RNA sequence: GGAUAGUGGCCUACCAUGGUUUCAACGGGUAACGGGGAAUAAGGGUUCGAUUCCGGAGAGGGAGCCUGAGAAACGGCUACCACAUCCAAGGAAGGCAGCAGGCGCGCAAAUUACCCAAUCCUAAUUCAGGGAGGUAGUGACAAUAAAUAACGAUACAGGGCCCAUUCGGGUCUUGUAAUUGGAAUGAGUACAAUGUAAAUACCUUAACGAGGAACAAUUGGAGGGCAAGUCUGGUGCCAGCAGCC
């Protein structure tokens, strides 16, 4: 009888075993223990503003060899220490030291974005300035 | 506070992107028919969703059934009015089949491309959004009308726009300046 | 002047308030919009009813002109349309000319003020002169 | 070590190409027209490939 | 029995261990006010619902109360806790989770504007008040067609046709043309009428704007997924790209 109970009363059971099966899934078990909230750096806010404390030179994963350009940011609202990728081509000359920085996830739900490793976060915006705009020479950042 | 505005979308975008058949017969369409956007196709076909919607939920009621009976007449009525489907039915038919052509078709922009006054869709939106145009006896500058099939033979040129007389147009005042700068 | 063509529209005898309420449109060809110095006496010589117991307003001219629609109104007689008509209506008109008077904010801070200020004050205003020497 | 350098090399060495004049495209309907005219109303090639941007061989 | 407006272990004077519980009691958590609803859909579902309506609760945290038909009211009072203001220091004054606004917080959110004209409420039901409410200001998240150019001539490349030197022309146009001309209208500049008593924002004007930066359109991408370059220079496991490969 396909195991599962089949009785027009056996509604209970099947609740129930729904209910403990769910747990079984990684969303719903995440979702409902509330790791974001509880773990994840963010605290399950899309983005979040923070220091920069040092530049990176974080080593590419095989078979890929190459630095990404990362800086170690402690976040203000929680004090946490995180890693964000600066993501293109010279954005590190905008992102040097000490600066405030706008902190975006890499998509990835809280994983690796490629072959960089243990980085979750890349910078979306300097001293209220968007990196892709320094990037692009469209906005300078304040000299004074 | 004040009861709250209701408002609602009119299209719907495709579920898959890159589609090279949708994407051909789209910009196919818009060609023929003279549309800026993807989206002016879009809603077209989410107009029809809601009538396909529509008729399919009626026709699994049974026949003499008194809600098809007086919602599937009214959808009748209204597609007939708009030109949409052919008028020459009585069976509930064609309101299934209706293709996205159809629709269209009816719009303002071909409707005046069609009735010689356009010369084409591209010159036809050019001329309806310039105010060219009275359906009735009042000046539209809308490219989708829905000609509601009491208004082909109302078509007409806005009286407040040059060819009607008292009103050459603006280019054409600055010449009649020029006419009396020429010999001075 | 020229085939302005007014006429009103749903013309009902109210006469709670004593007055004909109806809507007005004008066909209005070659012309941007018509005015109330010239549709209120418009108005009043149709109907001679009298000549100040007029009153238009709403009036949206017709998207592209030629045509606008609005709603009006007359009176048995002005010493009657004095009783009834809105007081910004009349002032606009010319039936009346509004004094000049405190503002929102200071008409609500003034009241604040006496508010603070118990009895007439004509007191208050010798005791702090009394006062004011030491 | 040594990550303090050596960023942003190749949008340094990368030789300053100035962007070509020319004439802005119909843009809307009329962009519309010009994809649809650039589509379907020429029927030089369209046995096989139909190549959208095919480079000089 | 007392108390209550009233029922009632609501509280006070006794037996019986009475009541609840795997049909999940009782504890714990809730990044939990509930609902009408929202998003998403083949059908079933999953997720959300601080928030325009309804109900509840609260007025910095607790507690207590006066008046009053109705409050355990906080733009009422009393006290303690925290915070906090003005003092010639003896005292006095509180409370924006109303509006506007300010500081902090953060990824995150507007004007210390005009009015009772509308909606409706309050009073001594008959000229008042109303940051309730409306209006305007900011506001490219959300939504609704909405402009960023349209038409004609003028040198050949040939989805094709009359005749046979099949390159001896065509009412017939698809376009490279930075070759023009006869075009058309909008963005919009208020002492002019239409709405708030002071004004604004589609129309029309003693009056105006369009021939290239003109008065251009951006954002993303062109290996595959997933439509779109084995085109050209530069870098050369570097710089960098890459949601996945």
């Amino acid at each position: 009888g396909k195991g599962k109970p089949r009785g027009l009363n056996s509604a209970r059971k099947l609740r129930v075993h729904r209910r403990n099966n769910r747990w079984a899934e990684n969303n719903y078990k995440k979702r409902l223990l509330g790791t974001a909230f509880k773990s994840s750096p963010f605290g399950g806010s899309s983005h979040a503003k923070g220091i920069v404390l040092e530049k990176l030179g974080i080593e590419s994963k095989q078979p890929n060899s190459a630095i990404r350009k990362c800086v170690r940011v402690q976040l203000i609202k929680n004090g946490k220490k995180v890693t964000a990728f600066v993501p293109n081509d010279g954005c590190l000359n905008f992102v040097d030291e000490n600066d405030e920085v706008l902190l975006a996830g890499f998509g990835r739900k809280g994983k690796a974005k490629g072959d960089i490793p243990g980085v979750r976060f890349k910078v979306v915006k300097v001293s209220g300035v968007s990196l892709l705009a320094l990037w692009k020479e469209k906005k300078e950042k304040p000299r004074s | 506070p004040r009861a709250p505005r209701t408002y609602s979308k009119t299209y719907s975008t495709p579920k898959r992107p890159y589609e090279s058949s949708r994407l051909d017969a789209e910009l196919k369409l818009a060609g023929e028919f003279g549309l800026k956007n993807k989206k002016e196709i879009y809603r077209i076909s989410f107009q029809l969703s809601k009538i396909r919607r529509a008729a399919r939920d009626l026709l699994t009621r049974d026949e003499k059934d008194p809600k098809r009976l007086f919602e599937g007449n009214a959808l009748i009525r209204r597609l007939v009015r708009v030109g949409v489907l052919s008028e020459d039915k009585k069976k509930l038919d064609y309101v299934l089949a209706l293709k996205v052509e159809d629709f269209l078709e009816r719009r303002l922009q071909t409707q005046v491309y069609k009735l010689g006054l356009a010369k084409s869709v591209h010159h036809a939106r050019v001329l309806i959004t310039q105010r060219h145009i009275a359906v009735g006896k009042q000046i539209v500058n809308i490219p989708s009308f829905m000609v509601r099939l009491d208004s082909e033979k109302h078509i007409d040129f806005a009286p407040t726009s040059p060819f009607g007389g008292a009103r050459p147009g603006r280019v054409a005042r600055r010449n009649a300046a020029r006419k009396a700068e020429a010999s001075g | 002047s020229d085939a302005v063509t007014i006429r009103t529209r749903k013309v009902i005898s109210n006469p709670l308030l004593a007055r004909k309420q109806f809507v007005v449109d004008v066909l209005h060809p070659n012309r941007a919009n018509v005015s109330k110095d010239e549709l209120r006496e418009k108005l009043a010589e149709v109907y001679k009813a009298e000549k100040d117991a007029v009153s238009v307003f709403g009036f949206r001219t017709q998207f592209g002109g030629g045509k606008s629609v609005g709603f009006g109104l007359v009176y048995n007689s002005v010493a009657e349309a004095k009783k009834f008509e809105p007081t910004y209506r009349l002032v606009r008109y010319g039936l009346a000319e509004k004094v000049e008077k405190a503002s929102r904010q200071q008409r609500k801070q003034k009241k604040n003020r006496d508010k603070k200020i118990f009895g007439t004050g004509k007191r208050l205003a010798k005791k702090v002169a009394r006062r004011n020497a030491d | 070590h040594g990550s303090l350098a050596r960023a942003g090399k190749v949008k340094s060495q990368t030789p300053k190409v100035e962007k070509t004049e020319k004439p802005k495209k119909p843009k809307g309907r009329a962009y519309k027209r010009l994809l649809y005219t650039r589509r379907f109303v020429n029927v030089t090639l369209v046995n096989g490939k139909r190549r959208m941007n095919p480079g000089p061989s």
